[PDB]
RNA sequence: GUCUACGGCCAUACCACCCUGAACGCGCCCGAUCUCGUCUGAUCUCGGAAGCUAAGCAGGGUCGGGCCUGGUUAGUACUUGGAUGGGAGACCGCCUGGGAAUACCGGGUGCUGUAGGCUU
RNA sequence: UGGGGCGGUACACCUGUCAAACGGUAACGCAGGUGUCCUAAGGCGAGCUCAGGGAGGACAGAAACCUCCCGUGGAGCAGA
RNA sequence: ACGCAGUUUUAUCCGGUAAAGCGAAUGAUUAGAGGUCUUGGGGCCGAAACGAUCUCAACCUAUUCUCAAACUUUAAAUGGGUAAGAAGCCCGGCUCGCUGGCGUGAGCCGGGCGUGGAAUGGAGUGCCUAGUGGGCCACUUUUGGUAAGCAGAACUGG
C-alpha cells in the first residue's frame, strides 16, 4: 500500500535536465501574462514555492487572476469518470505561452484579409482546409536506363 | 628587453608554532612584534589530536605577514644567520623559496629574562607586476604561462641579487 | 583443457570464458507453511540470450579439428541446445583476417600485446611524427 | 605519477557559466530583484539609472529593460565637461555630482518639463527630497544600481545620486554614506558633505605639499599646472559649471564619413588551405630522412 | 573594420599551448592628507598620470581534447492490433502499421538589441 | 491473520522501487524511518570559499601550524 | 441550427518504460602491454638499496571481456492534455480612491463585418428511488513461490 505525499514519484519530474542547473534565464520572468490566455503547466523544482501538484503538470489551462508574482489558473481534472474544473494559484517560473492557438491566429487574420481583398472580383475562393487527398495521376520516365534487378541473398551465420 | 618583466617580493611570511596556549604563547607574541613594529595575530586548531597534546578550537600558534622595504631588511638580517648558502631543494615548482631558524637571537636582537628563546620560519613570495588581477573581485583572471615563474628563475636572482650559493642534493 | 592439453599441448592454445555470474537465486526452505516467503541467497546463475558466446578459443590452424573435439565435450554439460562456429576474425580481435595481415604492414594496426590498437587519421602529428620514423 | 584530474570526463560533464559571470561583469542575484516588474502592471516599466567608475571616466546611464536588451534612454560622460569650463580632475567625487546633474537636466528637458522641477538651486549639502505637485505632471522616479561596487561610507557612487536629486529626481535614499556622518554618535553634519563637492580636500592637499616639499608635489599635481588650475578658485569654478549645465546641457554628436576601409585584422582561415599544410609538412618530414 | 557601458540567447561562446595588436578606449601602474577598512593601503576606499603592451582583453593557429550537427549502425533491435500458425515447452516465424541508440566517417567553432567613441 | 494460538503490526504517518514512460493501482511484497530537535540551526545585509590532490618550510614524524597551484561541487545544509 | 461524441486529421505540449550504454558519471568485474609511480617481502643474484629483478592487496597511461528493480548520457511504439471562430475580429467614445514620466489595465456604451477540417446522431435539466456492497475466467504485461485446477494486481472482453 502506497503513502499519501505530495511529491511521491517525482524524481525525475520535478528535477532540472542535463546541463542546465544553475540560476533561471530571466526573460522566463519579463513575459507578460494577461487575463483570458491559454497556458500550459511544468513544475521547476529548482525553486519549491508555488509549484503545483503532480496531477498537473503537462497540463494546460485559462487564467482567471493575476497577482504580484502567481497567476490564478482555470484547469480540468479527470476523477472517476465525472470531470471537474480546478483553480490553482501557481507563480511564474512554472508556466509559459503555448503555441496551440497561434496557427489559428494566422489563419483568421490571413482568411479575413483574403476575403475582404479579392472579393471585388466574384468568385467564392477555398477559405477552410481539407485533408490528404489521393494522389494525382502523371507519368513517369525511365531517360534510358532499364531499373535495377534486386533478390533477395543467401543466409549466413554471422555470429 | 624585460621593462614589466622584474622580480621582486610580494610578502614575507612569519610563523611560530608552540604547541601550548597560554604564557609561552604570550612571550611569543612579543617577540614578533617586537621584530616587525606590529601585533601579530593568534592561531586555532582545526581538529584535535591527543599525541601531540591538543583540543579543537584552541590558540596555538602565531603568524604574521609584511611587505614593502622593510621585508628586504628582515630578509637580509636573516640570511645573515644563514651565510648566504641554500639548497636547490627548498625551492618549490611556483618560484618561491623559504627556511628556519632554530634561535631568534642571533637577528641582532637582545635577551630578556623574562622570554626564554624561541624559534621561527621564514616563507619568501615571489612575483612581479598584474599579478593583482587574480585577486581583483571586479575582473579577475588567469595570468598566463610566459609570465609565471619557475623554480630556476628563482635560482638565478638569488644567485645575482646577493651571490648566494646554491648546494647540491 | 583436459584433452585441448592432451593433442596439442600445454602452450599450443589460449582459452577465454565470456560469461559472468551476476544473477542471484533465492530458496525458500520448508524445514508456518507459505507465510513470509522470501528466500535466501543460496546462489549464483548467469543469463544467456541467443547468439551470446560462452566459451572461445584461440590457436593455430592446424589444429582446427582438436578445437572443435574439445568443444564438444562440452556441450553435455550444458542444458540445452548449442552450436559451434568458425570465425572469419583474426583471434580474439575484431577485424577480418584478409584485411588484418595488409593493415598491419601499413601502420593502422600496432600489436600492443594480446590485442591490438587501431588508430585514425584525426590527431596530432608529433604522434604521426613518432610513427614513420 | 598523480591522476589527471582535467581529462576528457571532466568535460563532458561541466557546465559553463552566463556570459557575464564569467567576464566578472554582473551578479545575476540582485539584477532579478530590480529589473522585474510586478505583473499587475503588465508594461510599466521600471527605470534605473546606472553609475559606474573606470580609472579615468565615470559613465552614468538610465535605462529599463526588454525582453531584447535593456533600452537606454540618457545618458551622461564626464569626458565632457571641459565644454562647461572643467578641465581636470575627471575622477573624483565632485565630478560625479556634476555628472549626475548634467544627467537630470537633459533627461526633463526631453520630456518637457525643465521649467519645473529645479531642485536644489544653492547647493547646501543637506537632505532635500523632492515633492511632486499637484496639477502638473508627475515626478520621474527611478531606482540606483551600484553593482559589484561596496556601499561603504563616502564613495562616489553616493556624490552622484545628489546631483540628480539636486537636479530633480526622485530618488529613495537614506544620509549614512554620505561623508559628514558619525559613526560613534549617528548624527549628520551637512557642511563637510559640502566640502567635499567643491574640493577643498584637493586643495587642502595642495597647500600641505607646496608648503613641505615640492618635488613630490609636481609628481603628484603635475596637469594641474598645465591649465594652470590652483588653489585658490576650485569653489568658483565648479560653482560656474553648475550654472553653465542648468542653462545649456543638450547634447550635440560628431559626424566622420568616408573612412577607407582597411582590415586591421586577420581573417579565418579556410578549409582547403588547412589541409594543404599538413601534406606540405608530411612531405618535408619525409624528405628528410630521404636526406639521411 | 573595431572598442566601451548595459544586456538576451547561455560551450558553434569551454580547456591547454603558440603569433599579432595602428588610433580611440580598457587596464597595468604612482602615492595614503582627508573618506573608509585592514595583524599588513595585499584586497576595499580616496587622490593621481612618469612609464608599458610583458600580462588581462581582442583577433588568429593546432591532420588539438570537448561541444553543435549530418551519415552509417539499420528498415536492425523493439513495438500496436490479428490468426483452429509452428513447437513437448522455452520461444520462433508471418499479416497489418510505427521505428531507436553506441562504435566508425564527415563538416562548424558565437549570434545579435539600445546608447556612444576611433577608423579625418 | 494462506484454519486459530504463540510471534509480528502490514491498526495514524514519510522516501525510493514493484507500477506496465500522464495520474491511480494490491499481498505477513523489498529496503529504511517517526512520536523528536532549535534564542538560533528563525529573519535581513555584507564579505568569503568546500572535499581532496601536489610542492615547499627549525624540532615536525602518516597526521599539529605557515604559503602557493589544481579543484563543477567529487563537501556541507539536525535526523531516513 | 446550434450542441454533443472510450472516433480520425492538422498544428502544439507532457512523460524517462522497452531497447541501448559504460573508450560517458555512480557501483561491480576479467586479462594482459608501456609505470621498481610506489609501501614492504615465504623471498629474489647479494652488505642490501629505488644495483638489478619480479611480483603481489592495491595502485599512473592507453586498450580489453561481462553487468544493473531500487544506475544512466541517449531514447521509441501505444498513450494523456489543449485548439480548430458570433462567448470571434474591428472602429469610436465614456468611468476609476487602482498603477503612474506622459501612461497602463479593467469595466460600460454605440456601430460594422456569418458557412470556418473529416465522418455520426435530437439534446438538456430536476426530484423520488430499489437490489447490491462474498466474486470468477482467457489472451497480453506482471509480483512471491520449485510448481500449482496456488496466493495478489494492470487492459479489454466474457
Ligand atoms: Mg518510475
Ligand atoms: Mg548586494
Ligand atoms: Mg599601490
Ligand atoms: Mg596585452
Ligand atoms: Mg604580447
Ligand atoms: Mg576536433
Ligand atoms: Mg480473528
Ligand atoms: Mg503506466
Ligand atoms: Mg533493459
Ligand atoms: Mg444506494
Amino acid at each position: 500500500t502506497n503513502t499519501k505525499g505530495k511529491r511521491r514519484g517525482t524524481r525525475y519530474m520535478f528535477s532540472r535536465p542535463f546541463r542546465k542547473h544553475g540560476v533561471v534565464p530571466l526573460a522566463t520572468y519579463m513575459r507578460i501574462y494577461k487575463k483570458g490566455d491559454i497556458v500550459d503547466i511544468k513544475g521547476m523544482g529548482t525553486v519549491q514555492k508555488g509549484m503545483p501538484h503532480k496531477c498537473y503538470h503537462g497540463k494546460t489551462g485559462r487564467v482567471y487572476n493575476v497577482t504580484q508574482h502567481a497567476v490564478g489558473i482555470v484547469v480540468n481534472k479527470q476523477v472517476k469518470g465525472k470531470i471537474l474544473a480546478k483553480r490553482i494559484n501557481v507563480r511564474i517560473e512554472h508556466i509559459k505561452h503555448s503555441k496551440s492557438r497561434d496557427s489559428f491566429l494566422k489563419r483568421v487574420k490571413e482568411n479575413d484579409q483574403k476575403k475582404k481583398e479579392a472579393k471585388e472580383k466574384g468568385t467564392w475562393v477555398q477559405l477552410k482546409r481539407q485533408p490528404a487527398p489521393p494522389r494525382e495521376a502523371h507519368f513517369v520516365r525511365t531517360n534510358g536506363k532499364e531499373p535495377e534487378l534486386l533478390e533477395p541473398i543467401p543466409y549466413e551465420f554471422m555470429a | 628587453e624585460n621593462p614589466m618583466r622584474e622580480l621582486r617580493i610580494r610578502k614575507l611570511c612569519l610563523n611560530i608554532c608552540v604547541g601550548e596556549s597560554g604564557d609561552r604563547l604570550t612571550r611569543a607574541a612579543k617577540v614578533l612584534e617586537q621584530l616587525t613594529g606590529q601585533t601579530p595575530v593568534f592561531s586555532k586548531a582545526r581538529y584535535t589530536v591527543r599525541s601531540f597534546g591538543i583540543r579543537r578550537n584552541e590558540k596555538i600558534a602565531v603568524h604574521c605577514t609584511v611587505r614593502g622595504a622593510k621585508a628586504e631588511e628582515i630578509l637580509e638580517k636573516g640570511l645573515k644567520v644563514r651565510e648566504y648558502e641554500l639548497r636547490k631543494n627548498n625551492f618549490s615548482d611556483t618560484g618561491n623559496f623559504g627556511f628556519g631558524i632554530q634561535e631568534h637571537i642571533d637577528l641582532g636582537i637582545k635577551y630578556d629574562p623574562s622570554i626564554g628563546i624561541y624559534g621561527l620560519d621564514f616563507y619568501v613570495v615571489l612575483g612581479r607586476p598584474g599579478f593583482s588581477i587574480a585577486d581583483k573581485k571586479r575582473r579577475t583572471g588567469c595570468i598566463g604561462a610566459k609570465h609565471r615563474i619557475s623554480k630556476e628563475e628563482a635560482m638565478r636572482w638569488f644567485q645575482q641579487k646577493y651571490d648566494g650559493i646554491i648546494l647540491p642534493g | 583443457n583436459k584433452y585441448m592439453v592432451k593433442s596439442c599441448g600445454k602452450d599450443g592454445f589460449h582459452i577465454r570464458v565470456r560469461l559472468h555470474p551476476f544473477h542471484v537465486i533465492r530458496i525458500n526452505k520448508m524445514l508456518t507453511g507459505m507465510r513470509g516467503a522470501f528466500g535466501k541467497p543460496q546462489g549464483t546463475v548467469a543469463r544467456v540470450h541467443i547468439g551470446q558466446v560462452i566459451m572461445s578459443i584461440r590457436t593455430k590452424l592446424q589444429n582446427k579439428e582438436h578445437v572443435v573435439e574439445a568443444l564438444r565435450r562440452a556441450k553435455f554439460k550444458f542444458p540445452g541446445r548449442q552450436k559451434i562456429h568458425i570465425s572469419k576474425k583474426w583471434g580474439f580481435t575484431k577485424f577480418n583476417a584478409d584485411e588484418f595481415e595488409d593493415m598491419v604492414a601499413e601502420k593502422r594496426l600496432i600489436p600492443d600485446g594480446c590485442g591490438v590498437k587501431y588508430i585514425p587519421n584525426r590527431g596530432p602529428l608529433d604522434k604521426w611524427r613518432a610513427l614513420h620514423s | 605519477f598523480v591522476k589527471v584530474v582535467k581529462n576528457k570526463a571532466y568535460f563532458k560533464r561541466y557546465q559553463v557559466k552566463f556570459r557575464r559571470r564569467r567576464e566578472g561583469k554582473t551578479d545575476y542575484y540582485a539584477r532579478k530583484r530590480l529589473v522585474i516588474q510586478d505583473k499587475n502592471k503588465y508594461n510599466t516599466p521600471k527605470y534605473r539609472m546606472i553609475v559606474r567608475v573606470t580609472n579615468r571616466d565615470i559613465i552614468c546611464q538610465i535605462a529599463y529593460a526588454r525582453i531584447e536588451g535593456d533600452m537606454i534612454v540618457c545618458a551622461a560622460y564626464a569626458h565632457e565637461l571641459p565644454k562647461y569650463g572643467v578641465k581636470v580632475g575627471l575622477t573624483n567625487y565632485a565630478a560625479a555630482y556634476c555628472t549626475g546633474l548634467l544627467l537630470a537636466r537633459r533627461l526633463l528637458n526631453r520630456f518637457g518639463m525643465d521649467k519645473i522641477y529645479e531642485g536644489q538651486v544653492e547647493v547646501t549639502g543637506d537632505e532635500y527630497n523632492v515633492e511632486s505637485i499637484d496639477g502638473q505632471p508627475g515626478a520621474f522616479t527611478c531606482y540606483l544600481d551600484a553593482g559589484l561596487a561596496r556601499t561603504t561610507t563616502g564613495n562616489k557612487v553616493f556624490g552622484a545620486l545628489k546631483g540628480a536629486v539636486d537636479g530633480g529626481l526622485s530618488i529613495p535614499h537614506s544620509t549614512k554614506r554620505f561623508p559628514g556622518y558619525d559613526s560613534e554618535s549617528k548624527e549628520f553634519n551637512a557642511e563637510v558633505h559640502r566640502k567635499h563637492i567643491m574640493g577643498q580636500n584637493v586643495a587642502d592637499y595642495m597647500r600641505y605639499l607646496m608648503e613641505e616639499d615640492e618635488d613630490a608635489y609636481k609628481k603628484q599635481f603635475s596637469q594641474y599646472i598645465k591649465n594652470n588650475v590652483t588653489p585658490d578658485m576650485m569653489e568658483e569654478m565648479y560653482k560656474k559649471a553648475h550654472a553653465a549645465i542648468r542653462e545649456n546641457p543638450v547634447y550635440e554628436k560628431k559626424p566622420k564619413r568616408e573612412v577607407k576601409k582597411k582590415r586591421w585584422n586577420r581573417p579565418k582561415m579556410s578549409l582547403a588551405q588547412k589541409k594543404d599544410r599538413v601534406a606540405q609538412k608530411k612531405a618535408s618530414f619525409l624528405r628528410a630522412q630521404e636526406r639521411a
